């Protein structure tokens, strides 16, 4: 905010952040991937119809789902709602590669 | 008050239907857009990710929410009932307004 002044008060003027061109899609409260359930630690998983990825809360901006950006709590037999989509782990890329 | 002579009331602006629309409004805006309708144009999300939402703001993790839901739901519906039912009792809860 910026303040201005008047001749008996106070003029603010509030600079403000407001969203625009908004698009749905479809989501999942978790992601089960051998047998334990992953959990975002930030934003939520969105699919566009064929695959999953990882969004920011306010923003669109797709990532694909790494053990980087999730966190496992158990199995998956207890959130409702779960799906059965896979992760990534590039781990394994890298031992491969280390032939 | 009464009506005679030397005075008179006026009625308000804004009818109790109004009021109760607006109410209403505002509680179906809360319940089935979060807080997102309060900056901008509502954007739908499902109620137990809302939940999850909040919980993380209050500094929780948001497995808790998901493997207990059930019970959060329970509890929250016994304590409307409760609200309820002391509302009821004939409590001197409404004397701010009487007074
Ligand atoms: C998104 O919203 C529009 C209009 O509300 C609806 O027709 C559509 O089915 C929704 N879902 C997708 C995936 O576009
Ligand atoms: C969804 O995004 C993927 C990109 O990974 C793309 O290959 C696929 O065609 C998209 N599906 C639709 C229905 O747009
Ligand atoms: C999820 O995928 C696993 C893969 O082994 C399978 O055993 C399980 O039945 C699947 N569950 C559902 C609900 O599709």
């Amino acid at each position: 905010s910026f303040p201005q002044s008047a001749p008996h008060g106070v003029v603010f003027l509030h600079v403000t952040y407001v969203p625009a061109q908004e698009k749905n899609f479809t989501t999942a409260p978790a992601i089960c991937h051998d047998g334990k359930a992953h959990f975002p630690r930030e934003g939520v998983f969105v699919s566009n119809g064929t695959h999953w990825f990882v969004t920011q809360r306010n923003f669109y901006e797709p990532q694909i789902i790494t053990t980087d950006n999730t966190f496992v709590s158990g199995n998956c037999d207890v959130v409702i709602g779960i799906v059965n989509n896979t992760v990534y782990d590039p781990l394994q890329p890298e031992l491969d590669s280390f032939k | 008050a009464q009506k005679f002579n030397g005075l008179t009331v006026l009625p308000p602006l804004l009818t109790d239907e109004m009021i109760a629309q607006y109410t209403s409004a505002l509680l179906a805006g809360t319940i089935t857009s979060g807080w997102t309708f309060g900056a901008g144009a509502a954007l739908q999300i499902p109620f137990a990710m809302q939940m999850a939402y909040r919980f993380n703001g209050i500094g929780v993790t948001q497995n808790v929410l998901y493997e207990n839901q059930k019970l959060i739901a329970n509890q929250f519906n016994s304590a409307i009932g409760k609200i309820q039912d002391s509302l009821s009792s004939t409590a001197s809860a409404l004397g701010k307004l009487q007074d």
